[PDB]
RNA sequence: AUGUAUUAAGGAGAGUAUAACUUAAUUUAUGUUUAUGAUAGAGGUUAUCAACAUAUGAACUCUUAGAGAAAUUACUUAAUAAACGAAGUGAAUUGAAAUAUCUUAUUAACUUCAGGAAAAGAAAUCAAACGAGAUUCUAUGAUUAGUGUGAACGAAAAUAGAGCAGCCUAUUAAAAUAAGUAAAAUGGCUUUAAAGCUGUUUGAAUAUUGUGGGGAACCUUCCUCAAAGGCUAAAUAUAAUACAUGAGUUACAGAGAAAAGUACCGUGAGGGAAAGCUUUGAAAUAGUAGUUUUAUAAGCAGCUCAAGCAAUAAGAAAGCGAGAGCGUACCUUUUGCAUAAUGGGUCACCAAGUUAAUUUUAGAUGCGAGCGAAUUAGAUGUGCAUAGUUAAACCGAUCAUUAAAAUAAUGAAUAGUGUCUAAAGUUAGACCCGAAGCCUGGUGA
RNA sequence: AGACAACACUGACUAGGAUAGCUGGUUUUCUGCGAAACCUAUAAUAGUAGGCAAUUUAAGUAACAUCUUAGUAGGUACAGA
RNA sequence: GAUGGGGUAGCAGAACGUUGAGUGAAUCUUAGAUUUUUUUUUUAUAACUAAAUAUAGAUGAUAACUCAAGUGAGAAUGGU
RNA sequence: CAGUCGCGUAAGCGGGGCAUAGGAUCACAAGAUACAAAAAGGAAAGAUCUUGGAUUUUUGGAAAAGCUACGCUAGGGAUAA
């Protein structure tokens, strides 16, 4: 079919609400490992620094007078101190600053955006949940905390339980690898809670998700918003002349 | 086992990387592949070194001249015209000016110092139209009006077709008159707009001039001609007869 | 290494609570918060068991009055490095496979002057018949136009970004709008012949009611600007300090310097080290021990055949090896080397096709007559290809030669573009090591 | 006396800025194929360029080699005067 | 019951190893990870078995795939 | 093949000589072509075709004398005693 659906769950209790519809060139395109590749090399190249360097014969301290003799003293004729033959000499081919970056046509990484979105749509590693996605906290320990009753240790040892439990709860935590929840704006509860305890998970917000982040933890769980922001710059080889991009089959039970 | 540790290129993408001066069995070792002891080992060559021998560019010369000064036309065919109007990617109810041909893709993405519209594929083409390009071929221009359609020839340059297409410049196939009676509604007329539009230049040059004053390209200032008038603006039309 | 922020004179000698710094070398006070901080005790030498913020006493000698053999004399409330900037002067190595023009190169260097920056700057500018609108920095334009016999050298318009600011009543105090000037000849510089700089000899005009300059020999029309008077921040350069980042270094690395311009060398200018920690302990080398062989023999010390010795014990033979035979090291360089041709005392470590820009090809792969890039509504941002042909334009699926033309003749027509991997051409140190010499500035009788 | 000018003087020392068609060196393994020391040009003859041509792997083959049969060009050995 | 097998200059293909990086908030380790040795086996520039010695829970080690190079030395009267 | 000339009854022959021994580019000079013309009209300087002047004789094309026993460097034993 050329669209596929996409169930819209409530993320503390999991209870599919609404159903959206996109297209099969968005969530259901084949395996690409190629693709894949180019776009995960593409994106730690960018990321290196590039900042080594290493000093020429050129740049070596000291004066360039010649050492010994040309001829005349039996040993082996030297020219300046700052040979690469010479104890502290310079590295004739050593690392330098430069550029490490490589180039990949904007359709090309947009088709291994969407290319990893499909790696876990068909495996079942994306879930979409309902705008407003943030770890369910007590009411009880965010009265305290704002409050200031409650000490930076208590409170961040309280997190790092409740968080703990949480997960391993709905199967979530270290034990089935890792989550990464992707919002569209930062959220206090899901990142400070995260931030604390690291093992469990992980969030970030759409404008910091990269095709790499998409594939390293066991599930996506992502925003309603945030997937169709997502999708909709990450088109450029297919809206060129539209698909189905957030199509709603099933509207929420108001 | 993770994807990530499974991502690769295809095999075909992969090369051999040769890393010379590294052993023997290497195949490129002790040498790199130069030989030995000659200048192509020790130094460098120029690469416009004959060993001597005075290269053929001497001997025989350099050829001709290159123009600096001629124009670069965008040639567009009516094979490729009648393609768009049936895609549906170009209005042949309005009238095709540059802005709407750069805008089409038809000439691609580069803008040249004009169009040039040739006859590639006229027996096919019967789509009335109402064009204005800066120069046709005899070949379209009969094209053009034996589908009964319109083709007018005007003055342009590289930087009026870029005001066009952004949208400074408003197209006109129309000479700006001269002559104290047209001031008044060549004023108004800009009063009108309440916005700085930039006005499209007419031909200084004797060439360009005679080039859109002749009928035979049906240029914008042909209108200016005389039924026996000729378009040169030196050389006349002699007279036959017995005197 | 880069980036960000802040700052805009540097060193030495000797002395001193040896974390504490100037003969006062650990001065004296204020405010706030103090474990819910900051990021109900003991302790004045058995000390400084308090951080932040704001003040405060002291702070020697020389560079640095004069003089002198700097750290002295003699006086006294004596005091400013480098780098960066502008102008002036201005090479040679080098390349052209020699070499004069050229290139190297408005380079290095030197001198003068100046500030925290300096310089430049609000068109006598560019464009081309449409218009832009000071200066400065970066990229593209551009291995372009063009110059040159060559080798090579090499713009501007425009575009994008960083910054953005206009004025004379200059936010610091200036013009009654500029005459020995513009310009010419001549000798040079720059350079494309214009424009611009200039020694010598000469020498104009007065404003769009078309006066003057420019638009690349030159004249003309038109357009454009208004010299011979000035002011102006920012983006830029350099140095110091602090911080941030790292498929940067981790001790023969990083820097020359993990205690350094010190020690040491040199009359001098100048040259210029070694050296981390409590961990680990490779090779070479030396003296022994165990097993085995060796005093009738002419071994590049290995290889083929192999007696014997070798395990206190059931099981288990690594190693050394008598004797027989084969074998004249390695590398380099050469027609050809055991060669008495080259190089190496051994071992360990350091040590050589790399990077950038540009221009290509193969394979793979994205899009596809488009590719790439960049982007409430609009516009915007290099390039390549899409049509060929000619010296070139007109021309054009046709074009060129045929001094008129004409199937008379001959040649030339159909997928590109981006990225990755790898190999490449070109320019840069260009795979690494090595001259004699040339030039400039300093040092020494 | 080409003598001396602080290891150096037919032109010192020191700092800054080179080239070298010459010599030497250029570091792991496996696999496939595999030359030349000739011609032409050169301010060349220790160099270099273009060919002949080594290699890679595609597109062709009425390819290339050899023999047979028939045919052709050309004057050596020999023999002769 | 396929065909082929010396090799300098040189051209080409396929791999190993070294250092750092990603997966890695991963995997394993006093029931012994790591130990420059010795030993055993496997068509093997490499890894593996076992033994002996010492004793670490991570500033430890590490398969596989991939990325990038200051990546491989009996040869320079080379340097320390 | 086109153009247009000569000789020949005609077929036809003629793009120098029975054959084999005379160097370019650049610059310069003389003719033609109508290509481009740095705002525009012209021009200058260029482009195309024809043609001319060379011990460019080191004749694929530098404007070029010696000494060193005071000599130096890189190499060759690729050439000597
Ligand atoms: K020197
Ligand atoms: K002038
Ligand atoms: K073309
Ligand atoms: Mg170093
Ligand atoms: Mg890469
Ligand atoms: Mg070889
Ligand atoms: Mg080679
Ligand atoms: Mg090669
Ligand atoms: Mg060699
Ligand atoms: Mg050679
Ligand atoms: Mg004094
Ligand atoms: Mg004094
Ligand atoms: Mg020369
Ligand atoms: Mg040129
Ligand atoms: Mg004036
Ligand atoms: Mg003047
Ligand atoms: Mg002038
Ligand atoms: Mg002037
Ligand atoms: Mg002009
Ligand atoms: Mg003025
Ligand atoms: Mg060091
Ligand atoms: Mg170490
Ligand atoms: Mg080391
Ligand atoms: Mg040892
Ligand atoms: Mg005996
Ligand atoms: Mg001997
Ligand atoms: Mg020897
Ligand atoms: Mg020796
Ligand atoms: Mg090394
Ligand atoms: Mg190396
Ligand atoms: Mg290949
Ligand atoms: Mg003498
Ligand atoms: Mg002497
Ligand atoms: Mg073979
Ligand atoms: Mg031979
Ligand atoms: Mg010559
Ligand atoms: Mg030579
Ligand atoms: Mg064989
Ligand atoms: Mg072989
Ligand atoms: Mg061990
Ligand atoms: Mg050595
Ligand atoms: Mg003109
Ligand atoms: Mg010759
Ligand atoms: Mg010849
Ligand atoms: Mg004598």
């Amino acid at each position: 079919i050329t669209n596929v659906p996409v169930t819209v769950y409530s993320f503390p209790e999991l209870e599919p609400r609404s159903l959206e519809s996109y297209s099969a060139r968005h969530l259901h395109l084949p395996l690409r490992r190629d693709i894949l590749h180019l776009a995960v090399i593409y994106e730690g190249d960018s990321t290196r620094r590039g900042m080594a360097s290493t000093k020429t014969r050129y740049e070596v301290h000291g004066s360039h007078k010649k050492m010994s003799p040309q001829k005349g003293t039996g040993n082996a004729r030297r020219g300046t101190r700052q040979s690469p033959l010479m104890k502290g000499g310079g590295k004739t081919f050593g690392p330098k600053p430069r550029d490490f970056s490589t180039k990949l046509n904007k359709k090309v990484y947009d088709l291994a955006w969407r290319t990893a979105l499909s790696y876990r749509y068909k495996r079942g590693e994306l879930i979409v949940t309902e705008d407003g996605l943030d770890l369910p906290l007590p009411n009880d320990f965010l009265w305290l905390a704002g409050g200031g009753k409650l000490s930076r240790e208590l409170e961040d040892g309280y997190v790092r339980k409740w968080v703990h439990e949480f997960m391993t709860s709905l199967n979530w935590g270290k034990e089935a690898g890792r989550t990464t929840f992707i919002t569209g704006d930062k959220r206090p509860n899901l990142f400070t809670g995260f931030e604390l305890a690291g093992a469990e998970g992980r969030a970030l917000e759409l404008w910091d998700v990269d095709v790499k982040d998409l594939l390293e933890t066991g599930r996506i769980v992502i925003e309603r918003s945030a997937l169709k922001e997502m999708i909709e710059d990450h088109q450029s080889d297919l809206v060129t002349r539209g698909p189905n991009l957030g199509e709603v089959l099933v509207r929420a039970p108001r | 086992a993770s994807i990530l540790a499974s991502l690769s290129d295809n095999r075909g993408a992969y090369h051999k990387r040769i890393r010379k001066g590294r052993g023997p069995s290497s195949g490129y070792g002790k040498t790199a592949g130069r030989g030995t002891k000659g200048q192509k080992a020790h130094g460098h060559v120029k690469p416009w070194f004959q060993g001597g021998q005075t290269p053929l560019i001497v001997s025989h010369g350099r050829k001709g001249f290159v123009n600096q000064f001629a124009a670069d036309m965008s040639e567009l065919n009516l094979e490729k015209l009648q393609e768009w109007i049936e895609a549906g990617r170009i209005d042949p109810t309005k009238p095709i000016t540059p802005k709407e041909i750069i805008k089409s893709g038809i000439i691609g993405s580069s803008i040249k110092d004009g169009i040039k519209l040739l006859g590639r594929g006229k027996e096919s083409f019967k789509i009335p139209v109402t064009i204005t390009v800066s120069r046709a071929s005899a070949s379209a221009i009969e094209a053009i009006e034996a589908a009964g359609g319109k083709i007018v020839t005007r003055f342009y340059t590289k930087e009026s077709l870029k005001r066009l297409v952004e949208g400074k410049s408003l197209h006109t196939d129309k000479p700006l008159p001269v002559g104290k009676e047209h001031v008044e509604e060549i004023l108004a007329q800009a009063r009108s707009l309440k916005k700085k539009y930039y006005r499209l230049p007419d031909p200084t040059s004797r060439w360009d001039i005679e080039y859109y004053r002749d009928p035979a390209h049906r240029g914008y200032l042909s209108h200016q001609l005389a039924p026996g008038e000729s378009p040169s603006l030196y050389f006349k039309v002699p007279t036959g007869g017995e005197k």
